[PDB]
């Protein structure tokens, strides 16, 4: 029952070993590995987007 | 052009000739509530023209020296028609809303509004230890004004515009969903604002949902023959409400 | 593996195009790239957005409260000590998690304990491992009244007993709201007539922590304190506002003295004088 | 002016030559007073390391029969404050004309030795100076305000990222919240 | 009337005009004094969060001989509690006619904001009151006795659930059982 | 057997035990307006729960010397919840009914009631060419009584059981949708009425639509140790109710 | 994975189908849905009937007594302790027991130790660390009768022993008993005629605890007080019963005082008034 | 000789590992996840069921 994932290296130069041990997904360790975003809900929240081009608001 | 905007909810239209744009919520558009996220086990009840439908609040006026307004939004429609009635009536409520708020000068005043929709604007006091009153938190359809100092007066909300009531930078105040009204380039600000809370349905009387605020940066400012009375008029149209638990009329 | 965006080159422009010409009235943020003003080279970057994330920025320890109680005292309820839970009474935990107004996360309870030998007449004693009992009481159960009270038998409330000198206590608590998430905030009243008390006051309701020695009567008086360390792990956030300016006064209530906005300039315009 | 809302406004007007700076600061996003407590300034005030771009967007709230036109000018260190509008124009700059659309981007490339600054304050990662000129003046026609207010915002770039945790040193606390 | 039998007992009889009050609680199964030692009282006792529908039946156990109607309504909170069979019968209520089938069923539908309650007192979760009135008289013939008695009996739905173990407050010792 | 009822709408229910059959108006089931009959223009508003639900009005007492009791009914729901409030901010309406009586003894009692559901019952003066108020005609959901002779009160209606207040015969008013309370055999009587006008909707101030009667033909009577206290109960449920015209709330 | 029920939608009714009415008399409890009564909506209910089972609300460790003995003494007797296995001690885990008539379960027997100087003239010591011993005996075996008497060298009953600052004792027990569960009542006697003593004492016999010091006579009393934990687990029960309304008394039997059946109101008829 | 089964999460939104280690099934941790009942011998205990709409004593 165990599950294997790469590791956080550096760029231009792993696979660490995990086994849960308790009945409870409480448990576990910390999910530090989600590194997606999407700000377009804070940007851009608008009605009838701009095209960054345009003058938008024409 | 884009700047024309048409918006028609129930026997109620409002167009504009210098709008800027519609800000949607967190881009989240304003829907009725499904089987998965309910929580109540009984039918709802949506009478959607007689509720949905935009109602006008009350002008203020905004002089060179005018620092700010604000009304709490579920509890200023306390008395506007069948929603309010619906309010008095039922239990749980749930609605999302559009903010429409109207002011126009000529080309030649200049001047700057932010229209700010803030979730959650648990507001401080003007003495630390001391309990606010409702009335000063709202007043239905009449606004509250923020003063320009600090404020002291007795079960009040301590009023400075530099800290919004919540005791944070005014600048900073623009995470939320807003717009501006710009007397150069504006007329009006239209915001389509979701149901946000922690649960699916609340009480319309005991909580409230969020707070819109109007805040002008940029003083007013005019010639010595232009006109002097400028209003700010706001309009609000709830959006996909529905209500639940009926029962006898009241609030205690 | 999710890097940062790459920087594009770009050559000169003459064209009727305006990227930086655009209205922030409509309450919209310009997606604005240094390619589109100036010319840029390409740049291959290899950066990562990953210390800055939701879970990385919270799931770290904190210290909510310290908690003293004794061994030996005239009076019962100082050999014993108490604590209604919240997380705002520290403001670095506070301030770190004001700035979402709803949170759902599981926490993570690490305590440290340490005692100390108070001044006495007779210090030259013998003293046996003194041994500690924390007990939770979910909202409602019944409360001791002191250190040999029979409410402190755990049958059914969750406790943890620590021998002096070991590792520090830790245990994982689930997601506990009666609601969909932690509400940080809630503008409201807890009656429905608009009366009571205003602010979050009204949905705390976590329960609260009891604190004792299991060893009886010492011939001598020890000072125990122990601190409380919350870690939220499993985290999810919504509807971001902005950081708080003012100090704080009290937990129950977000009241201030205003505050200015930032620190003071004296000029406006910056010089290659004493600036 | 800090215990107001005047704090925000920059004043602008009608000149009598030209070229006359109306304001600046340096590009410390954490370190700076200006943007010390904006959102920026606070989310970096978590954090040790920063990098990427900076976009500045500039609104002009005046009136509609007003024109003119700036310089906003990013300069990098190694030589000190540019003293005037021809030591100005020899960085990057942009000249922004005050029409229909109302507000600039003025868009901080990001020029730098190493990959990373600090947000606190040393010489060795020192970042530049960020100034506004006037290109032309302020004309406006009779009967109308002649002062004027432009309002200045601040955001990161889809390259930016910050590194290192910290606590922020805006938090001091005596006792507890009793 | 606790210590007897008589607690069990709903009196019931003929009126003289119409529509009076009979009884009345508040929906409380584990707070309120009423279904506290009740078995639903006694389980949701040991626990601390409660969560769906609840089952109220009713026997009429008078004579073969005598008739009556009764309103059996819940009124969900935010108003206060009904005074009249008039405020009464704007919430859930049913319209129960004694005949051959003795017995009848208010089921109380699961109405609230958030999924579960608090089996102790607190204001934010408040759920509501029962009553009962009279929608007829107790129409009885000759030579028959006029005052008879009401049981009522309570049961969970198959939507039921409890969430948060506890210690009950009933248990009170203070020394060993030698 | 077929003598238990079991009665559904919204969140409430009747059950009855001996309960005789339903009638239905005159063959038609109460639904809505389509769109070939109907006349405004614009969408209307339908509850659906929180109007269409079971109201009790009040008990009347049934001595040996009663001799009956009217109702005017889309007036005697004014004051019962959203369906009083849907007729006070609306200008057009439209619904069916569902008119449940009770009334129990034992079998020691004898008595016969007549439920009758009268469209257009336009009735009399107690003097010819006088005026008569509205709080003769209707009460709400007080009842007004007959009396057994000839009434000649001021502003008020002729009322005589012989006549019912219309000048016809009580005997041949069972033309009309009917039952009888029998107390030997019965214990309640349902009437589901759809709705009938010369126009395709109404307003429900203006204009009364029908007038429940409940007569006793065969006196109340019992012996010297029986009960005496007899009420009688009338339960009322609007159907398909719809609104149309939407302003502020009175009538004037 | 088992659900709780759906909520199905529903519509006006008007027909001889009544859910409504019943008949309690027959001893049958009425299946009626809200979907019966009123109109309803689709509610996809997902709430699982989880901390409800009989395993969950029976395996919790609960304090069944405690063991006070010492480490000198003038009288043999109060250097060494005895207990007589029960359950029926402390209201708690006994309430709890009560619920059901027979049961089925393995034991799980935690101890926790704690030992205090008594006060005397001469505290000043240095005793190094305290060992304990816990010997059962099963039902009919020899029996201590001093802590230095020779029938506690447990080669055949069994034993643990402990060293004072680790980690408390655990042991696991299996299903004991000479019939198919548990009988928590017994209606009867103990002599074929009729007499002897009434209840469930003839069906307890499980054997009994014994505890002293490994240690010998020490230069200074100490008070040891061990608390015994029991946890029932792998849980079956069988034909339940109503709780307990009344106080209890004693162990051996079920006698009481009468108790009312729940609070008193004063009133009868709610009302918007002081209620 | 391991068992993977799934752990107790909430709805809307796993795979613990175990091996026993001793040699009596007295050893082994609580069955504390068989959710499954029947009300069926306490309500409904009759011959002769009823079917809800009926009369049921009719
Ligand atoms: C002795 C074993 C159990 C230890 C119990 C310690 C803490 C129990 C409560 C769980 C911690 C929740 C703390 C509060 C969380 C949220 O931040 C607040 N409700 C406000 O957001
Ligand atoms: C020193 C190692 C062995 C430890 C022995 C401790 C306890 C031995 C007895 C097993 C526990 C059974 C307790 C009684 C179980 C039932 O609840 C009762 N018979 C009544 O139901």
């Amino acid at each position: 029952g165990a599950q294997v994932s790469t590791q956080k290296t550096g760029a231009h130069e792993i696979h660490y070993t995990n086994i849960n041990y308790y009945k409870d997904a409480a448990s576990n360790s910390a999910n530090r590995q989600d590194f997606t975003q999407d700000p377009g809900k804070f940007t851009e929240p608008v009605k009838d987007i701009m095209v960054k081009s345009l003058p938008a608001l024409n | 052009s884009d700047r024309v905007r048409s918006i028609t909810l129930g026997n109620s239209t409002i167009t504009t000739q210098e709008s800027a744009n519609v800000v949607v919520g967190y881009g989240v558009w304003p829907d009725y509530l499904s089987d998965e996220e309910a929580t109540a086990e009984d039918q709802p009840t949506q009478p959607d023209v007689a509720t949905c439908r935009f109602y006008t609040l009350d002008s203020v006026s905004w002089m060179k020296e005018s620092q700010g307004w604000w009304w709490k939004f579920p509890d200023a429609l306390r008395d506007m028609g069948l929603f309010g009635q619906n309010m008095q009536y039922h239990y749980l409520g749930r609605s999302g809303y559009t903010i429409h708020v109207q002011c126009n000068a000529s080309k030649f005043h200049q001047g700057c509004l932010l229209v700010v929709c803030v979730p959650e604007a648990e507001m401080g006091a003007a003495n630390i230890n001391e309990k606010i009153n409702r009335e000063h938190l709202s007043n239905g359809e009449v606004a509250n004004t923020f003063s320009g100092t600090k404020s002291s007066n007795t079960n009040d909300v301590q009023q400075a515009v530099f800290n919004a009531g919540m005791g944070v930078a005014v600048g900073n105040l623009t995470i939320f969903p807003h717009q501006w009204i710009n007397l150069r380039t504006n007329n009006c600000a239209t915001i389509v604002m979701p149901y946000i809370n922690s649960v699916p349905m609340d009480n319309m009387f005991r909580h409230y949902n969020f707070t819109l605020m109007i805040i002008p940066f940029a003083k007013l400012d005019y010639a010595a023959g232009s006109s002097t009375y400028i209003p700010i008029t706001v309009t609000v149209a709830p959006m996909c409400a529905e209500y639940n638990g009926l029962r006898l009329a009241g609030h205690q | 593996v999710v890097r940062v965006a790459d920087t594009m080159p770009s050559g000169p422009s003459n064209s009727e195009s305006i990227p930086a010409l655009t209205a922030a009235e409509t309450g919209h943020t310009s997606q604005v790239v240094p390619s589109d003003t100036i010319q840029t080279r390409h740049v291959r970057n290899f950066h990562v957005r990953s210390e800055s994330s939701v879970e990385n920025f919270l799931s770290r320890s904190a210290c909510v409260y310290i908690v003293e109680y004794k061994t030996r005292d005239d009076t019962p309820d100082k050999m014993y000590d108490s604590w209604v839970i919240n997380t705002r009474q520290v403001a670095q935990l506070r301030r770190k998690l004001e700035f979402f107004t709803y949170v759902r996360f599981d926490v993570e309870v690490t305590f440290v304990i340490t005692s100390v030998q108070d001044d006495s007449t007779r210090q030259n004693t013998d003293t046996p491992a003194l041994t500690h009992q924390i007990m939770y009481v979910p909202p409602g159960g019944p409360i001791p009244q002191a250190v040999d009270d029979y409410n402190w038998q755990t049958s059914t409330n969750p406790s943890v007993f620590w021998t002096e000198g070991n590792a520090p206590p830790r245990m994982s608590i689930p997601f506990m709201s009666v609601g969909n998430a932690y509400s940080n905030f809630y503008d409201g009243w807890s009656h429905f007539s608009q009366t009571g008390v205003y602010g979050f006051n009204t949905l705390n309701n976590m329960g609260k922590l009891y604190f004792r020695h299991v060893n009886d009567k010492t011939i001598s008086p020890i000072t125990s304190k122990v601190r409380i360390y919350f870690k939220p792990k499993h985290v999810k956030a919504w509807v971001p506002r902005p950081p708080r300016l003012c100090e704080y006064t009290h937990k129950d209530n977000v009241d201030f003295e205003p505050k200015g906005v930032t620190t003071s300039r004296t000029q406006l315009t910056i010089s290659n004088s004493t600036h | 002016n800090v215990n107001s809302l005047e704090a925000y406004r920059i004043p602008v007007h009608s000149v009598t030559e030209t070229g006359a700076q109306v304001f600046g600061f340096t590009l410390q996003p954490g370190a700076d007073t200006v943007m010390e407590r904006t959102l920026l300034g606070e989310i970096l005030n978590y954090y040790a390391n920063w990098s990427g771009s900076i976009k500045l967007t500039f609104m002009y709230c005046g009136s509609a029969m007003a024109t003119g036109k700036f310089l906003l000018a990013y300069s990098p260190p190694g030589a000190g404050v540019p003293k005037n509008r021809r030591e100005a124009m020899l960085g990057t700059h942009i000249i922004w004309d005050i029409g229909l659309q109302s507000s600039c981007v003025l868009c901080v490339p990001w020029i730098s030795q190493t990959h990373y600054r600090f947000v606190s304050k040393d010489i060795y990662t020192d970042a530049g100076f960020i100034t506004c000129w006037y290109q032309t003046s302020i004309v406006v026609p009779a009967e109308v305000q002649n002062q004027s207010v432009i309002l200045c915002f601040v955001s990161a770039c889809n390259d930016f990222s910050v590194r290192l945790l910290r606590d922020s040193p805006f938090v001091r606390q005596t006792a507890f919240y009793q």
